[PDB]
């Protein structure tokens, strides 16, 4: 059964979302007067 | 009867008598128009001002249709927003490249 | 200075890996592939023809091998002398299509059905003169089967017994599926869809101790895909359409036990988790069955894009993390989407791997091991590092 | 008004031609069609663009 | 080397130097205020006494500039000539000018310090003896004018290359060329050293680690498909993610959190070094904005982590730690968040220290893996955990109402797992 | 989409699109609602098929407008996805016209797919 | 930490057996059990003004060095016995100097294009060559074209090379009956 | 009033095919339908599609 516990952890992931060259481009236009947390927000959005 | 119009004909909207004399004879057309004035046109540098006139008269294309031909139409400018939007990140992200090496 | 919250700190100065390393992996990193390349399966004896059909035996290290020249090879693989085990030429009967078959019954069985377009399939019983059989007799059912050529092999239980058997299921002319016995050669069930068929899959799913189900996925061009339940007659039981999707040439399904992954033991039959539909446009919707099996419009979970022809391969790996698209249509089309990320690895194939104009393509059930062959006959073998 | 319908119609026919020229002079992979009688023509490869 | 080589050599060492009038006018026109016909013709008091006038508007704004109207702004620093003192005094006035740019580098919005730091421009001449100093504390303002005032007088680095073209013209530097700056690694040495004196002097503020932190995760994004880069950039990155969570500033600790997630789902770190990163978020957590960002990176952490044990526990130290910072009243209030943020593996991970560690509080874990749903591996572990400690001692009302959630969802799994290891009618008659 | 009038069915719609696909291998279609209208006002269009995806439809809904003004077919396909793959590019196509040649390949199944939507009008 | 310098000298010879800083000096000697013997130069700092932590890393200076295994063959290069060429079971085939040791030089294994344009095929990571069983030199046309014609263990080709440019030549030599080089020749 | 579904029998080789009679069966969910080929086809209503055909 360890090749079946092996493919059900194989089996049991999730689409996660990858860094691409551009993707962080677009925050320079909008750090600008904002908050810290607002921005790791704005990060995580596009991480999930 | 803008709203039945193409959007390249909305960009050259303005400029008739150059874009008829350079298609009579086998010039150039003009680019801007009537558009020309508009403030992201005016926000453009360069001759990405004649790109994001191409692609605001896309969009006020889209939105203009919408806004003549729709019937549960909100008066709240959402069409207009969001594709104001899109003129906004596309004329970002052509004016944050430059055609200099670094 | 200093003679000897700083955690982050001590465990940088001491490590000079920052990633994990060998069997702490256990699944594919993405965008990079591990990937080398061995001799050529067939190095050893030239095809005569292109490679239509390419399949790797269950259990045994061997590879079939067949095209147009009607013969079909069988290679001992390794990577360092892929020696051809034996060669049998069946004259005037081009094969499309070929296939190793191994039963649940005993694992004991080891037919080989060749196919093509003849009005006749060919079962080469193996146990190493050769003993072959041509099922000929399409048993009252004549008028909706003019070939052979699209056939794919699958289990069935008979479910008033709990016996297994192998069916052929040939793709006909109207719409149909004409699922024969394998071992008789009896007609034993028809499943008709609407529109012009194109292609079809098995989606095996378990049920208890020792009984499975099995679930027919056939499409149409249009996109609109029907699901037939067939351990008990051949009744419909979904109905979907594939969003987008306008001419399909290829379906196939994955991460459990499909017909080019095939398990060995009753018990070891799982439930095929990613379905992906490739279309003539070269575009690859992707589905994942853990939840899009009820809506009856279902969403892809991406639509890979990649490759501009028509799609006319597409396999997912034995333990469901990669799938390989490729088009039989422009030279050097295949690429290796990695799944559930659904992006497309960088690093191969790169623009000088000898891929030619890939017309099959076949993953090996255990070792990882790629085999893509060609229009000039030309089966290259690489083997996937990562397991 | 016959004039006009005339010139109009070879006006039509010269954009046509024109047109199909610069559609040739593209990119994309395509074949020369001949057909009965002479009439050329150019059939493209079934190929989506990027 | 050619002789004109060997010359240059002595040109850029005695660049500074006033040798003739005619090198005076052309070193003397570098103003940050003024143009070239004006700035020629002033003389050393009008700008000295107009920026002590500035200095102390400045210092009436921020009140630890009075120490450089002690030296550096003082009336006997008009005739403190700069190349005229040895190498000893040169370094202790160019510290105490390093001192006054990183105080200064906050307050470049508004026109008191553009008077006040010209006149370090104009005495001791900092556009070219102090330079990287003053472009790393102006480096936010790119976009503004202040940056286009240093760059059309400054003479250039050669870390700072990239901005070459730049240099006297009318578009400030663009994104993409702030980025291909940072993509150095020497440069990000440079940098995270200035960032180690910005945070050991405590002078860190916000518009400046929100140009730090975009430009960091945007170089992570720009070498992310090459491996071997990451790997040169690992000890850079993640040991200033190190100095920026040991402060005390939510600001630069919430930095230090974007940081350490975009890193982490760019490539994947070693269980060892995700372990320590997490201990040191933990280790100086003060407010509730760096305890959000702290969970939600430490989820994120967690959960980009492949391989066999990365569901195991959170060790003894790190859990008792983490349930300092975070109750699990905290974390029953993160979960019952309707946005779903995927925290499989760190629950998973959560559960099992708790049923290895804790050994009193059940019905919690109960809850929580109620509001969050996990995965099949993950619940199969957990089970296994809750079988051995049902082993280990008397399985009370807790332990068994775990049991029977455990058999209502999925009784086939909690079967498979004691055929693995135990019997059906033992741990019934153990129940 | 409720106005979205003459709505094809499965096999119409199958039909419409393997011309649209064979037109497109010839070259013989304009893709895009702007290049669509355009054809419409040269009067060089065979007939126009829309989509009815369009998520603000009123993109759309001004070409049956002036296809009413100039007796030309028009019809309706479900998805916007599909027709952008059958045109054989890689974006969503919201309207494609095809374009009139007379020593075209697909000459017949050009007329007989646009009698087939003028007799649902 | 600053940097290291990976695999500088072969582990299985011994590692790097002594490294050592020339005192005063930014340069260092290591020297390891496969007969070598180099330097490495710390550059000065790239940054102006700090220059103590942005550390510019190690770079290659001056290097000595030798085969590894012993050789399998020797062959005089030219009548005034000043250089040999050397090749050994490391797969490399050095020319050695008689007369000074400072002009002993690997001969280079960077191949040429292709004559038409076809790809070369071949790994990518690089290896050198098989190790040499035979080779045979007449530089009667040297500098002209390709002067040395060497014979590799189990292949079924001899390649050329290059005495004067010190490198491969543009050309394999194959046996065309399917059988590994036994011996070469070349005519004077 | 549009059309749902369309179904297509299994057409002659050497004539054109016409459906004469469709029926429809309540009990069962399914259209019973004769056609010029001589086969009587039994359509699931709902999936719009065979379930057995008779060449009776």
């Amino acid at each position: 059964d360890e090749e079946d516990i092996a493919l059900e952890f194989i089996n049991g992931e999730k689409k996660d979302k990858l860094v691409n060259m551009n993707s962080f481009t677009s925050m320079f236009d909008n750090i600008q007067n904002v908050q810290m947390d607002t921005f790791f927000d704005r990060v995580m959005k596009v991480l999930t | 009867s803008l709203a039945k119009s193409p959007a390249s004909t909305i960009q050259i909207l303005g400029a008739e008598k150059a874009l008829f004399r350079a298609l009579k004879t086998k010039h150039d057309t003009p680019k801007y128009g009537l558009l020309y004035h508009a403030s992201l046109v005016g926000q453009a540098t360069g001759k990405n001002k004649g790109k994001i006139a191409r692609v605001l008269a896309a969009k006020a294309a889209v939105s203009l249709r919408y806004d003549a031909l729709a019937e549960d139409r909100d008066d709240s400018g959402d069409i207009g927003l969001e594709s104001r939007a899109k003129v906004e990140n596309r004329l970002s992200q052509l004016e944050g490249r430059d055609l200099r090496t670094t | 200075d200093e003679s000897d919250i700083n955690a982050l700190t001590k465990i940088l100065s001491t490590t000079y890996n920052y990633k994990d390393t060998l069997s702490n992996s256990k699944l594919l990193p993405p965008k990079k592939l591990d990937i080398v390349r061995l001799k050529d399966a067939n190095a050893s004896h030239p095809s005569h023809s292109a490679i239509q059909s390419l399949s790797f035996h269950p259990s045994k290290p061997l590879l079939l091998t067949g095209g147009y020249d009607k013969t079909l090879r069988i290679y001992h693989i390794d990577g360092k002398t892929n020696h051809l085990v034996t060669s049998l030429h069946l004259v005037g009967s081009p094969i499309q299509t070929c296939t190793f078959y191994t039963s649940l019954s005993n694992q004991n069985q080891q037919n080989i059905f060749t196919a093509g377009r003849r009005r006749y399939m060919h079962s080469w019983d193996l146990s190493l003169t050769a003993k072959i059989e041509k099922f000929s007799r399409l048993y009252g059912h004549e008028s909706t089967q003019r070939s052979f050529e699209n056939f794919k092999v699958a289990h069935l239980q008979n479910s008033q017994t709990n016996s297994v058997h192998g069916i052929v299921l040939l793709q006909g002319n109207n719409g149909w599926i004409n699922i024969l016995h394998s071992t008789s050669g009896l007609w034993l069930m028809g499943c008709k869809i609407e529109g012009v068929i194109t292609d079809f899959c098995i989606d095996y799913q378990p049920i208890s101790r020792g009984k499975f189900r099995t679930i027919l996925i056939a499409v149409n061009a249009y996109g609109e895909v029907w699901e037939f339940d067939l351990n008990k007659n051949g009744h419909v039981i979904r109905r979907w359409k594939d969003q987008g999707g306008v001419g399909i040439t290829k379906i196939q399904v994955g991460g459990g036990t499909t017909t080019t992954c095939p398990a060995l033991q009753i018990s070891k039959i799982k439930q095929n988790r990613w379905l992906a539909v490739g279309s003539e446009s070269g575009f690859v919707n992707l589905y994942d069955r853990n939840n899009a099996m009820t809506s009856s419009t279902p969403t892809p979970v991406a639509a890979l894009d990649q490759l501009t022809t028509t799609i006319s391969n597409l396999q997912f790996s034995p333990d469901g993390q990669i799938l390989c698209m490729a088009s039989r249509a422009v030279k050097d089309a295949l690429r290796l989407v990695h799944l559930p990320s659904c992006s497309v690895f960088s690093n191969w194939p790169t623009s000088g791997t000898p891929l030619g104009k890939v017309t099959s393509v076949a993953f090996s059930p255990s070792g990882g091991l790629l085999a893509v062959g060609n229009e000039q006959g030309k089966v290259r073998l690489w083997k996937l590092n990562h397991y | 008004v016959k004039q006009h319908l005339q010139r109009e119609t070879q006006l039509k026919q010269v954009q046509q031609r024109m047109d199909a020229q610069r559609e040739l002079l593209k990119k994309g992979s395509k074949k020369k069609i001949v057909d009965s009688s002479g009439k050329i023509s150019f059939k493209w490869k079934k190929q989506r663009k990027r | 080397s050619s002789l004109s080589d060997q010359l240059a050599q002595v040109a850029s060492n005695n660049a500074t130097v006033a040798l003739d009038r005619k090198r005076r006018q052309k070193l003397h026109s570098a103003s940050l205020i003024y143009n070239s016909k004006t700035a020629a013709t002033q003389d050393y008091d009008f700008i000295f006494e107009n920026a002590s006038k500035a200095l102390e508007e400045l210092s009436q704004i921020e009140p630890k500039f009075a120490i450089f109207s002690r030296t550096l702004f003082s009336e006997s620093s008009i005739s403190l000539d700069r190349n005229v003192q040895t190498k000893e005094e040169i370094k202790d006035l160019d510290n105490a000018i390093n001192a006054y740019l990183l105080l200064a580098s906050s307050k470049w919005y508004l026109a008191p310090t553009l008077h006040a730091t010209e006149w370090l421009v104009r005495r001791f001449q900092i556009h070219v003896k102090n330079t990287e100093m003053l472009l790393l504390s102006t480096l936010n303002y790119y976009q503004t004018p202040v940056f286009k005032r240093i760059l059309s007088i400054i003479k250039l680095p050669p870390l700072f290359n990239c901005l070459s073209n730049f240099v006297r013209s009318e578009k400030p530097p663009t994104a993409l060329t702030m980025i291909k700056l940072f993509n150095d690694m020497d440069f990000l040495k440079l940098y995270t050293s200035y960032l180690d004196q910005c945070i050991k002097h405590n002078a860190t503020y916000t518009n400046q680690l929100l140009f730090t932190t975009c430009c960091f995760i945007n170089v992570v994004a720009f070498n992310s498909n090459n491996d071997e880069k990451l790997n040169q950039l690992v000890p850079i990155l993640l040991e200033i993610s190190a100095k920026l969570l040991a402060s005390k500033s939510k600001d630069c600790q919430i930095a230090a959190h974007t940081i350490l997630v975009v890193f982490a789902t760019a490539l994947p770190l070693k269980k060892t070094i995700i372990l320590a990163a997490m201990e040191t978020i933990l280790s100086n957590l003060d407010a509730k904005e760096a305890k959000h960002s702290a969970l939600l990176t430490i989820c994120k952490l967690f959960q980009t982590l492949k391989g066999q044990g990365n569901v195991d526990q959170l060790p003894s130290k790190i859990f008792k730690l983490f349930d300092s910072k975070f109750d699990t009243v905290s974390i029953l209030t993160f979960l019952d968040k309707e946005d779903k943020p995927v925290c499989d593996k760190f629950i998973t991970s959560y559960t099992r220290s708790i049923a290895r560690y804790d050994r009193s509080k059940l019905n919690i874990i109960l809850s929580l893996l109620k509001k969050i749903r996990l995965e099949r591996y993950e619940v199969r572990l957990i089970i296994t955990d809750l079988i051995y400690l049902s082993e280990i001692l008397e399985d009370k009302s807790q332990l068994v109402e775990l049991f029977e959630y455990f058999i209502s969802i999925n009784e086939d799994l909690v079967l498979k797992c004691l055929k693995s290891l135990g019997l059906t009618g033992e741990l019934f008659e153990i129940r | 989409n409720p106005k979205a009038f003459p709505l094809a069915d499965a096999a119409l719609t199958q039909q419409i699109l393997d011309v649209v696909q064979q037109a497109a291998n010839l070259r013989q279609l304009k893709k895009g609602a702007n290049e669509a209208t355009k054809t419409l006002n040269r009067g060089i269009s065979e007939f126009i098929i829309m989509a009815a995806d369009c998520e603000p439809i009123e993109i759309l809904l001004h070409l049956p407008l002036l296809c009413e003004d100039k007796n030309v077919p028009y019809v309706f396909v479900p998805s916007r996805v599909a027709l952008g793959r059958a045109c054989g590019v890689s974006r969503p196509v919201i309207a494609a016209s095809i374009t009139t040649n007379d020593a075209s390949a697909i000459k017949t199944q050009i007329y007989a797919v646009k009698d087939k939507i003028e007799t649902l009008l | 930490r600053i940097h290291v310098l990976k695999n500088i000298h072969r582990e299985s010879y011994g590692g790097v057996t002594q490294a050592t800083f020339l005192n005063g000096q930014p340069i260092i000697v290591t020297s390891g059990g496969d007969n070598s013997l180099k330097e490495y130069v710390f550059d000065p700092s790239l940054s102006q003004g700090s220059g103590d932590v942005v550390v510019q890393p190690p770079r290659y200076l001056r290097s000595r060095g030798g085969h590894s295994q012993p050789p399998s063959y020797i062959a005089f290069a030219d009548s005034q016995s000043h250089f040999m060429l050397s090749a050994s079971k490391d797969r490399s085939l050095w020319s050695f100097s008689l007369r000074k040791d400072a002009q002993s030089q690997e001969m280079s294994q960077r191949l040429h294009k292709k004559q038409d344009g076809g790809r070369v095929g071949g790994s990518t990571i690089k290896s050198k060559f098989p190790e040499i069983v035979a080779l045979a030199i007449e530089n009667a046309r040297i500098g002209e074209w390709e002067n040395i014609i060497t014979a590799h263990k189990d292949e079924k080709f001899a390649r050329t090379w290059d005495m004067r440019n010190k490198r491969v030549g543009r050309w394999t030599f194959d046996t065309t009956d399917d059988g590994f080089v036994k011996s070469v020749a070349m005519s004077q | 009033g549009r059309l749902l579904h369309t179904m297509k029998v299994d057409k002659a080789k050497k004539e054109s095919t016409l459906v004469w009679s469709v029926i429809y069966l309540p009990r069962t969910d399914q259209i019973a339908s004769g056609d010029s080929t001589g086969s009587i086809k039994f359509w699931d209503f709902q999936f719009a599609t065979l379930n057995q055909s008779f060449k009776a």
